[PDB]
């Protein structure tokens, strides 16, 4: 019923009217707001601040992420208003898809230089990498910046759209049996940065009450800003992975045969992965605007 | 006291390779830019090499570019100058040279004694001494022209003429810096003077002391091009 | 372009100094300053010992750490004239004796050591220059004020203390008028620790206490404060 | 008792010389300044930013060339900048950091430096060995060194934080003149152009002029109401003008021994950390606490313009002898040239 | 304390010096300072700016 060969890969592919009564005005929301926050911000970064140390820089690099993440939101509720039928062509599908990766890996990508970055500047207070220049940020943000593009360009030699019966199909995330590195990719995004975010975040927490330093009140913000981005990121990626890998264990299971048991996980999967999304909405009010030293 | 001395010279068939030291002592040797200038037995001053403080930027003579090599080792205040395939025209007199560059400096300020090597068998500034050869009376006034094919006036109103006195058997030594600029340790009666492409040096009341050969030099534009040499007689 | 070589030459000379000027301030950047102060000869010469005519330089490095301590003694002028030199120092030390608390200063008919410690306290802690500049308050002379604690009460001194004339709480005592003299504790900390004559552990009161004000400080940088 | 009948005797003087200045006084530069035209609004531009100080700079001095600087802050560090260049043509380091004043030979041949370790140190730039050394510490001084003024190669003049001037000799390191009579800590120092006299600004509220030849104090201004910590002479050497805590300008006369008009707004209630003359003394320019100078109509207590562009407190001011430009120095570790 | 008397000496004779000063009118300095404003008024870049080509700092 729905089974669709995408590049010669057994799979199925699913049109859920529910797609239409959710996602738009979730993304919708999450647009309106991320674009808002991203540009205040990107404009008080711009212009509010008359210089900035390394940390500002990889705040800056996150907020670019975050504005280039939301930017490409309008396009993805124009393909989910209609039922995922997509009218712009081949390049703009590509350049939404590898825009929508790209910028939700070098977002995560940045929280966690940022997470390493705070845990360095509690824990190691007196080591050498808390007194790099803007210029090592520079070098350090390109780096990163290119490892993301590295990881994320595979998505733009695959051919777009898939046109299911007519309609025009622009999604990076189809489920099918075959192995592929944009799922890893996906769990990976998840998992290890998640595990260096929760190190760092534990270590700064027990380091600074270990110290005595949480008696100021200024700390005890600290150190709830920590748990705040912390929990942010934890609720805004774990659920889609959650489905990701309920998904994976029905391919193993079931396979690519009667495929009426995977339109709940893929509609789950589409609503989870709008919090990554409420994540690059949420991060200016967790980070920047939660700053005592930002105007 | 600053002193300069070189090392290294000697008899050398052509075609083979030298290398000159310049020990440094009595000065901040990595302050100081370097140059190397050898004097043919010809009489004539000719600009080789040049260093700069920190290495950073090294400058060669069109004759011997691609072909010497000025080195400095700060450490040990030592100069270098590796030479290979040295000609029958490299048989020269060279001459480690002191010089410093800021606002007031006064550059080719020292010389070293210089040491001797014996080589077996276009968009340069010319300057031209019309005098090679005049005598001159002890006590009375006498002046020595040079000209320039550029005008060495530059923009920022310095006009670059460097003046240096050579005693027989003595390196040469500095006179004016920069086209009137009186240098250290010399009398107050050596003045330059001019403009743009002409000039002039005057000492009045010459003695015995003041006997030499006198030669103009731009630092303009490298290469740096000396003057033919006014020699002064009686 | 439109350069002399001379002019170019300057150039690269100016390039040279920024460099040189570059290194100094990064080796001082890692350096911790710490303005030392007292009333009169009270215990900043035992203090100094134990880590390590105008102004006075102590250099001591503990735990790959360079510090640099400056000594303001015998500066017997307007203090508000200089004291802004030592605004950007990472924490004051604060050095008093405790055994003067019965002592005259004998400069003032009737003035008290002790009460002179409080006024120089409460000037340099609420100054203008130090709102979160913390201070690190050494409380000297442990021993010979709890020996002589016994012969002299601390009422003499304090006339509103009413407890018992025992080292420990009247040590406590001490220390919480000290602490009360801070109007500005929101933003900046004190840190209290008592030393005897040859007491051992008094640089690593100092590491810990600047090193609470590097994580502040880092914390400044990077927004989280 | 000697002591009281003393006292009577100092407050009846003081009386006599304070109705002997009103009795003087009949009109003044206002009631004579104001039928003359204004100065219009006076615009300067930063036409140079001297960049590599990493402190807070706490003086400068121009060159009598017009083009060379020097400026100290607490780096350690004395930058000689070629201001028409923007290039550093020396970088001295101290051997102590707390540098609160600095001058510059008029020969151009040296640079004294002083500060917290009460020393002022004089530095030989132009050197056969073509560093700058130090040609020797000068020392005596019980305070704070917080001015110093050469007089020519020879001779110079520093005020100090021990409330005393003293005029040295370099060529033998002694204290051959010291000018006492200030009551606090002598914070400014200003010489004549003859180099004749000099005037020095203290924190006892006073302004003393000093004879170099006889050290000893001729007159003693007031009227502020704070620590003076700036004074500059009135281009022909017949006036001078303070700079003081309380956020006012005075401007003294020597002849007439009285001050003459307050240089004072009520927006201004920042004290004031550097006072310098125009060339023709017409503009009177201050460095203020609240991060920018302000140009003053000095005939005419008019604030002629604001030096803005410092993102901290302006603690040094130079106007070149010619007169062409002025630089501020200041808190925010930048030296600015402005025309 | 009988040290002070040589103090309280010293600043009367300073005073007495400083009274016995002649003094012209305020007038007259006030003028004298105009007449020096007004005579180096063209030759003063700050108050009259130069043209950019005499400006070394352009
Ligand atoms: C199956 C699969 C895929 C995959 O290619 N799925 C296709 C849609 C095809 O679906 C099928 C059908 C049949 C058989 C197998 C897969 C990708 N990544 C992973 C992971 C992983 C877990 C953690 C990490 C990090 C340490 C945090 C990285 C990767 C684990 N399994 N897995
Ligand atoms: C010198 C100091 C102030 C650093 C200046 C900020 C620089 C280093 C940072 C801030 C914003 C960053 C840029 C933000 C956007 C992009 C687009 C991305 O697809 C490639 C990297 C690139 C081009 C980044 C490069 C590094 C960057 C330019
Ligand atoms: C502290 C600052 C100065 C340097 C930061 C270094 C760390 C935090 C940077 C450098 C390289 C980065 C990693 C590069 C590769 C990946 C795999 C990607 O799929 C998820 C993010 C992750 C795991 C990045 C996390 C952040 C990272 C580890
Ligand atoms: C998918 O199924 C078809 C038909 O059974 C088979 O020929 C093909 O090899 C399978 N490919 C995959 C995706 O394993
Ligand atoms: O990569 C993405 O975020 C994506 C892929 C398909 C549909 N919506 C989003």
């Amino acid at each position: 019923d729905h089974f669709l060969e995408i590049d010669k890969k057994n799979c199925c592919v699913f049109r859920d009217d529910f797609i239409v009564k959710v996602l738009p005005p979730v993304l919708g929301l999450e647009f309106i707001f991320g674009l808002l926050g991203n540009g205040l911000a990107l404009w008080i970064f711009c212009f509010h601040l008359k210089s900035w140390k390394s940390s500002r820089i990889f705040l800056f690099n996150l907020a670019v992420a975050d504005f280039l993440l939301i930017i490409c939101l309008p396009f993805l509720m124009d393909n989910y208003v209609r039922r995922w039928d997509w009218k712009f062509g081949d390049i703009p599908c590509r350049l939404m898809l590898f825009m929508l990766a790209m910028n939700r890996q070098g977002s995560i990508i940045f929280l966690t230089v940022v997470a390493v970055d705070r845990y360095f500047r509690v824990v190691h207070p007196h080591h050498a990498l808390n007194k790099i220049s803007n210029r090592t940020a520079a070098i350090i943000s390109c780096l990163l910046w290119g490892i993301t593009i590295g990881l994320t360009v595979h998505l733009l030699k695959k051919k777009m759209p898939i046109q299911n019966g007519g309609a025009n199909l622009c999604s990076s995330f189809s489920i099918c049996h075959t192995f592929q590195w944009h799922e890893a990719m996906f769990l990976l995004e998840f998992f290890l940065p998640l595990g260096i975010i929760l190190f760092c975040s534990a270590r700064i927490i027990w380091s600074l009450r270990q110290r005595q330093m949480d008696r100021h009140a200024k700390i005890k913000r600290a150190i709830t800003f920590i748990m705040v981005v912390a929990i942010v990121f934890v609720i805004c990626f774990l659920p889609s992975v959650v489905v990701r890998i309920r998904i994976f264990w029905l391919l193993h299971t079931s396979g690519t045969q009667n495929c009426e048991v995977y339109r709940s996980v893929d509609l789950a999967f589409f609503i989870t992965l709008s919090f990554t999304y409420m994540n690059s909405m949420l991060d200016p009010v967790v980070y920047y605007f939660s700053s005592p030293s930002f105007n | 006291d600053v002193q300069l001395v070189e090392s290294g010279g000697g008899l050398v068939q052509p075609g083979g390779s030298r290398k000159l030291s310049c020990s440094a002592s009595g000065f901040a040797f990595s302050s100081f830019g370097m140059h190397w200038v050898r004097q043919a037995p010809e009489k004539g001053l000719e600009w080789v090499a040049y260093i700069s403080s920190g290495s950073g930027t090294i400058y060669y003579a069109d004759t011997v570019k691609g072909r010497f090599t000025i080195s400095r080792d700060d450490p040990k205040n030592t100069l270098f100058l590796q030479m290979t395939s040295l000609r029958s025209e490299d048989t020269a007199m060279y001459y480690c040279v002191r010089s410093i560059y800021y606002y007031g400096s006064s550059p080719f300020d020292f010389w070293g004694q210089g040491t001797t090597l014996t080589v077996s068998s276009g968009s340069d500034i010319v300057m031209t001494q019309a005098t090679s050869s005049v005598p001159v009376t002890p006590g009375e006034s006498v002046s020595i022209s040079c000209r320039s094919s550029k005008s060495l006036l530059h923009s920022n109103g310095n006009t670059y003429l460097y003046w240096f006195l050579q005693r027989p058997g003595q390196s040469p030594q500095l006179l004016i810096y920069r086209m009137s600029n009186l240098a250290s340790g010399v009398p107050d009666r050596f003045s330059g003077s001019g403009s743009g492409t002409a000039f002039t040096l005057t000492i009045s009341r010459l003695e015995a002391e003041d006997v030499g050969v006198y030669y103009c030099m731009q630092h303009l534009e490298y290469p740096l091009t000396f003057g033919a040499g006014t020699k002064l007689e009686l | 372009c439109t350069l002399s070589a001379e002019d170019k030459a300057a150039v690269e000379r100016s390039k040279m100094i920024d460099r040189n000027l570059r290194e100094d301030g990064e080796k001082a950047a890692r350096e911790v300053k710490l303005l030392l102060l007292g009333a009169g000869e009270s215990g900043k010469n035992t203090i100094v010992k134990q880590m390590k005519t105008g102004i006075v330089e102590t250099h001591f490095t503990f735990k790959d750490l360079h510090f640099k301590m400056f000594d303001v003694g015998a500066q017997r002028s307007e203090r508000k004239k200089w004291i802004h030199c030592f605004e950007g120092v990472t924490a004051i030390i604060f050095c008093v004796a405790l055994s003067d608390y019965d002592l005259v200063l004998a400069e003032d008919e009737e003035m008290n050591r002790m009460h002179a410690s409080m006024k120089l306290f409460d000037s340099i802690c609420n100054n203008k220059w130090f709102t979160d500049t913390s201070i690190i308050l050494f409380l000297n002379k442990k021993d010979l004020f709890e020996e002589k604690i016994k012969k002299s009460p601390l009422t003499i001194c304090y006339p509103e203390y009413a407890g018992s004339n025992t080292y420990e709480e009247a040590a406590a005592y001490i220390q919480c008028q000290f602490e009360d003299l801070n109007k500005r504790k929101d933003t900046k900390e004190i840190y209290t620790h008592f030393t005897c004559s040859t007491d051992t552990k008094n640089v690593q009161f100092v590491f810990d206490a600047v090193t609470d004000v590097i994580i502040k400080n880092n914390l400044k940088d990077c927004g989280l404060f | 008792s000697e002591l009281d009948q003393l006292r009577q005797e100092a407050e009846q003087l003081k009386n006599q010389i304070r109705d002997a200045r009103k009795a003087c006084a009949d009109a003044t530069l206002s009631q004579i300044t104001n039928n003359i035209d204004p100065v219009g609004r006076i615009q300067m531009r930063t036409r140079r930013t001297l960049r590599g100080h990493l402190a807070k700079i706490y003086a400068m001095h121009w060159g009598t060339d017009s083009r060379l600087l020097v400026s100290a802050s607490q780096d350690g560090k004395l930058i000689i900048w070629d201001s028409y260049t923007t290039n550093k043509v020396h970088a001295i380091p101290l051997r102590s950091s707390w540098v609160m004043t600095c001058a510059y030979a008029p020969s151009g041949n040296y640079v004294a430096c002083g500060g917290l370790d009460n020393i002022c140190s004089i530095y030989n730039l132009k050197t056969r060995e073509g560093n700058v050394r130090v040609s020797r510490e000068l020392a005596g001084h019980t305070g704070y060194l917080s001015c110093c003024r050469f007089l020519d190669d020879n001779q110079i003049v520093t005020s100090s934080g021990d409330t005393t001037c003293a005029l040295w000799d370099i060529e033998t390191g002694q204290q051959t003149t010291t000018f006492t009579g200030h009551t606090g800590d002598v914070m400014s120092l200003s010489l004549a152009p003859d180099t004749r006299l000099f005037v020095s600004g203290a924190c006892d509220a006073s302004a003393k002029l000093w004879d170099v030849r006889e050290g000893m104090c001729r007159q003693t201004f007031t009227g502020h109401e704070s620590d003076i910590n700036a004074i500059c002479f009135f281009p022909n050497g017949n006036a001078f003008a303070t700079g003081s805590d309380d956020a006012t300008c005075r401007l003294f006369d020597l002849r007439a021994d009285q001050e003459l008009m307050t240089y004072s707004h009520d927006n201004i209630i920042c004290g004031i950390t550097s006072v310098s003359f125009s060339k023709s003394g017409r503009l009177l320019l201050a460095g203020y606490d609240d991060f920018n100078c302000n140009v003053w109509d000095a005939l005419k207590a008019d604030r002629a313009g604001v030096l803005a562009g410092h993102d901290n407190r302006v603690s040094c001011l130079g106007v070149t002898d010619d007169g062409m430009a002025v630089a501020t120095g200041s808190w925010d570790s930048f030296l600015k040239i402005w025309n | 304390n009988t040290a002070s008397i040589a103090q309280a000496r010293k600043l009367v004779e300073q005073l007495k010096m400083e009274a016995n000063i002649d003094r012209i009118k305020v007038s007259k300095a006030a003028a004298d300072l105009m007449a020096y404003c007004e005579a180096h008024a063209k030759e003063d870049p700050l108050l009259t700016p130069v043209p950019a080509s005499e400006n070394p700092f352009r």
